[PDB]
RNA sequence: AGGUUGACCUCGGAUCAGGUAGGAGGACCCGCUGAACUUAAGCAUAUCAAUAAGCGGAGGAAAAGAAACCAACAGGGAUUGCCCUAGUAACGGCGAGUGAAGCGGCAACAGCUCAAAUUUGAAAGCUGGCUUCGGCCCGCGUUGUAAUUUGGAGAGGAUGCUUU
RNA sequence: AAAGCUCCUUCGACGAGUCGAGUAGUUUGGGAAUGCUGCUCAAAAUGGGAGGUAAAUUUCUUCUAAAGCUAAAUACCGGCCA
């Protein structure tokens, strides 16, 4: 998977 | 976010898909008027990074300008002074076709304020631009602190004075040693360097 | 044609938070 | 060498308004001081060393304290410009001496600082109490926190027993050797590769 | 699947018998990069 | 109106002293918005993607089938951005997505995903790599037929 | 950091001060290649394809004319270093196509 | 009823509801355009001059401005202006001539806002209309309006104190 | 409810017919090192710009363009009051 940023939770 | 993909796709202007889109859009904008209103920006990522928002009070005007050099309006294209060793076919306008487009769009819509503009397409005869304009009189614009600086009277006709991005580019307002003559204003710098200063106890 | 007082005094929410928690203080420096 | 071949008379500037402009500047400074009372009229400035080899012998006031300086002094970067400390984010600390001097400067300012509460009926822990709120104050940080020692001391006395022996061969010969080595750094390294390649070929 | 009206030639614009190598039109139509395109498509399919 | 009713129920719950999760249930909705859908596809949360066929400019969706193919997401091109807008209570929608549904509809979602796969993607597996257009005009086709007939006769 | 000699001239010249190691400024991170940017640029490259001059350089590199391809890339792009980087990238593209085929 | 009934997109009309622009002034300011007399023995490089005339556009100041800077030092640190750098580096038929900038001292000092991220457990945003002033509608907007982030960082964590 | 401080495995998006190159005109002290505009070509990801003599190679130092706002110190043969 591709993520722009670390997300909360 | 799709706009990242639109950015890297707009980087590749020699690709087949972008060339097809540019060709059909060149034909359509050529059949349209020289200045007309775009219902939505045809380059939404470029418009968004230049400041356009999907808010009431932001409009887009598409415009085409005749490209090439500048010709001096003298009778029969001739000058009757000292020889110049050049013709009027090689005279270069000191501002950009983008600036010409911005001023013509502002004159068409004198009630708005030009924010910025961007290239959309070109051919042999015309260069095509899309100009973002903001209504200083709209309540949604006036209540937004990120944009209501343009409602102040000091920003009347920024494109006519060179306060847009292409205006700063043509005025050479950059820092450093390559821009010694123009960074604070060329004529102001010339006046400062040609002013003779005499003090009382000299 | 001038902007109204409320519209001229409107600030962003981040500016409001920063002014709430760090305003200009009243201070003196001992000689 | 007389540059009077242009239309020079159209931009001759005289200065008859010099005392009037001094009076105007003094009135503006008095108004600023009255508006800013009891705070000082200026912000605290760091001590920095001038660039180039002509002026690197002298220190002066800089724009603002670095983020590392504020972090070492214990003053948050959002609190610092609200209590009269100028902050510069472009400047860095490449050496420990200037950093330590500016941290000590910030600590002296913080020790001499009096912080009034935002609400007089509810003082806080970081706020100066009212029985220490009264003292003799200063209103010129450029005067009370100037550059005390801009140049190094030009004279120093030492005993005759502790006279240094100096550089072996002489200072003039040391300077000539340094210049010669700087000019010959490349050629000696090139012949070093040449000798290494010859040794590898004919080992 | 609803399909549109289809032309006779559904391939990329190519004219491979012409030996000229001047200009972007010649680089588009005369140059044969079928091996490159097939290799990249096969690599993408294997990764998928 | 449904949002105002839910907010009134939650405000009542807060005033009497329970959390809003005690009165509200986890929603299941169609995901929409182009940036949101692209983010869901990149995070592999989308189970099914429906892309409108008439988005102008086409650059906003021209990368989407390739993105879905790389990420393994089932996609389908559907006629009508206004038709998707009727789903999402808008005038138009460029793209919609399903990430998860309720347990009484998970079987229907799986059947729809398999049907979309077998009846759309396998059929457009070969035709998506072809060049479109190139169709001639009516008089041009008649002229071409006439000259081919003349060449065959002569 | 190398300690200075304390002399006005020569190698490692200058006044002797103890030097500090600095954390990397976030403005100096520009040019670093991010994972999402890799993915997006790869997707855009495989969607859009190649430019005509890129096709010409690829054909020259497959025919083995490397100096001619470098000269053509310099004439098109403008500078020698940009030509070298573009030729390296197209060599990489040819390598991936060959390893797939 | 489907040969119908609609949803969108684009383009129009209206003395439609509400608005705005033009002209003047132009000493100073921001641009465009642009001479010749003069000085070079004369004279097509040049000089006058990136000036006069002409054209467009603001304000009480304008402009510029928070480095894709200067530097090469033990490093300075947005912009502007004064002194100095300096008639210096540099440019220049057949030479008449032209001519900056860094540092340094001072006046004044002030810093910031977006695009590129999914709120996705809830477009939380906004123009307008009617109001009993509690709100309610017509809409804009998901081809993106709020909050959050802007490189000095930030996002996610950990952690224990302070702030309004 | 928001906000600040300390530490960190990890992540850390950053502006394209733009930058840059050639050529032409103009301009500059930058007629080897200047800026602006037109035509043609046309980028990249520790990448890019600059580092005032052309080029290749190996380093190093500085910032982070192609989006935007902002008082003051400065100018003032127009206007008004003195």
């Amino acid at each position: 998977a591709v993520s722009v940023r670390k997300r909360a939770g | 976010g799709a706009l990242k993909y639109l950015e890297e796709l707009s980087k590749k202007k020699q690709s087949d898909v972008v060339r097809f889109l540019l060709r059909v859009r060149c034909w359509e904008y050529r059949q349209l008027n020289v200045i007309h209103r775009a219902s939505r920006p045809s380059r939404p990522d470029k418009a968004r990074r230049l400041g356009y928002k999907a808010k009431q009070g932001y409009v887009i005007y598409r415009v085409r300008v005749r490209r090439g050099g500048r010709k001096r309006p003298v009778p029969k294209g001739a000058t009757y002074g000292k020889p110049t060793n050049q013709g009027v076919n090689q005279l270069k306008y000191q501002r950009s076709l983008r600036a010409t487009a911005e001023e013509r769009v502002g004159r068409r819509c004198s009630n708005l304020r030009v924010l910025n503009s961007y290239w959309v397409n070109q051919d042999s005869t015309y260069k095509y631009y899309e100009v973002i304009l903001v209504d200083p009189n709209h309540k949604a614009i006036r209540r937004d602190p990120r944009i209501n600086w343009i409602c102040n009277p000091v920003h009347k006709h920024r494109e006519c004075r060179g306060l847009t991005s292409t205006g700063k580019k043509s005025r050479g307002l950059n820092k450093g040693h390559r821009f010694n003559k123009t960074r604070a204003g060329r004529r102001k710098t010339w006046k400062r360097h040609n002013t003779l200063s005499l003090w009382r106890y000299r | 044609r001038r902007l109204s007082k409320e519209d001229a005094s409107r600030v962003l929410e981040k500016t409001k938070k920063r002014l709430t928690h760090f305003p200009q203080r009243k201070y003196a420096v001992k000689a | 060498n007389n540059h009077f071949r242009k239309h020079w008379q159209r931009r001759v500037r005289c200065h008859f308004d010099q005392p009037g402009k001094k009076v105007t500047r003094r009135l503006a400074r008095r108004a600023k001081a009255a508006a800013l009372a009891p705070r000082p009229v200026d912000k605290l400035r760091p001590i920095v060393r001038c660039p180039t080899v002509k002026y690197n012998r002298r220190t002066r006031l800089g724009r603002g304290f670095t983020l590392e300086e504020l972090k070492a002094a214990g003053i948050p970067r959002l609190l610092a410009p609200t209590i009269g400390i100028a902050v510069d984010h472009r400047r860095k600390n490449l050496s420990e001496e200037s950093l330590a001097a500016n941290v000590q400067r910030l600590k002296d300012y913080k020790a001499r600082l009096i912080l009034f509460p935002r609400k007089s009926n509810k003082p806080k822990k970081a706020d100066t109490p009212k029985d220490q709120q009264t003292a003799e104050t200063t209103t010129s940080l450029r005067t009370s926190f100037g550059v005390e020692q801009p140049l190094a001391p030009g004279f120093t006395e030492i005993s005759k027993s502790e006279i240094p022996a100096g550089i072996e061969g002489g200072a003039y010969r040391a300077l000539r050797k340094a210049r010669s080595d700087a000019r010959l750094v490349g050629v000696r390294e090139k012949r070093a590769k040449e000798k290494a390649e010859a040794e590898a070929n004919k080992k | 699947v609803l399909k549109p009206l289809t032309g006779d030639n559904t391939e990329a614009p190519k004219q491979h018998s012409q030996p000229s190598r001047k200009g972007k039109k010649a680089w588009r139509k005369n140059i044969d990069l079928t091996e490159v395109e097939q290799g990249l498509e096969e690599l993408n399919e294997q990764i998928i | 109106q449904e949002k105002k009713e839910r907010l009134l129920r939650e405000a009542t719950a807060i005033k009497e002293g329970k959390k809003k999760e005690d009165v509200s249930k986890k929603p299941y909705t169609v995901k929409y918005g182009l940036n949101h859908v692209v983010g869901l596809i990149e995070n592999k949360k989308a189970s099914l993607v429906l892309i409108a066929n008439d988005v102008d400019p086409i650059e906003l969706v021209v990368f989407l089938p390739a993105l879905c193919r790389k990420m393994g997401i089932p996609y389908a091109i559907i006629k009508g951005k206004a038709r998707l807008g009727t789903l999402v209570h808008k005038k138009t929608a460029a793209v919609v997505a399903i990430t998860e549904v309720r347990s009484e509809d998970k079987n229907e979602l799986a059947k729809l995903i398999s049907a979309v796969k077998e009846g759309y993607l396998e059929k457009v597996e070969d035709t998506r790599k072809r060049w479109g257009g190139g169709i001639m005009g009516f008089k041009a086709q008649k002229r071409e037929e006439k000259r081919k007939k003349s060449l065959e006769t002569a | 950091p190398v300690e200075r000699t304390g002399l006005i001239r020569g190698l490692n010249k200058g006044h002797k001060t103890t030097r500090r190691v600095l954390k990397e400024r976030p403005s100096r991170r520009k040019g670093a290649q991010s994972k999402r940017t890799q993915f997006v640029r790869s997707l855009i490259r495989e969607v859009a394809g190649l430019a005509p001059y890129e096709r010409r350089v690829i054909e020259l590199l497959r025919n083995g004319k490397d100096k001619r391809a470098r000269k053509f890339s310099k004439k098109k792009l403008g500078t020698f270093g940009r030509a070298k980087r573009k030729c390296e990238e197209l060599q990489r593209i040819i390598a991936e196509s060959r390893r797939a085929h």
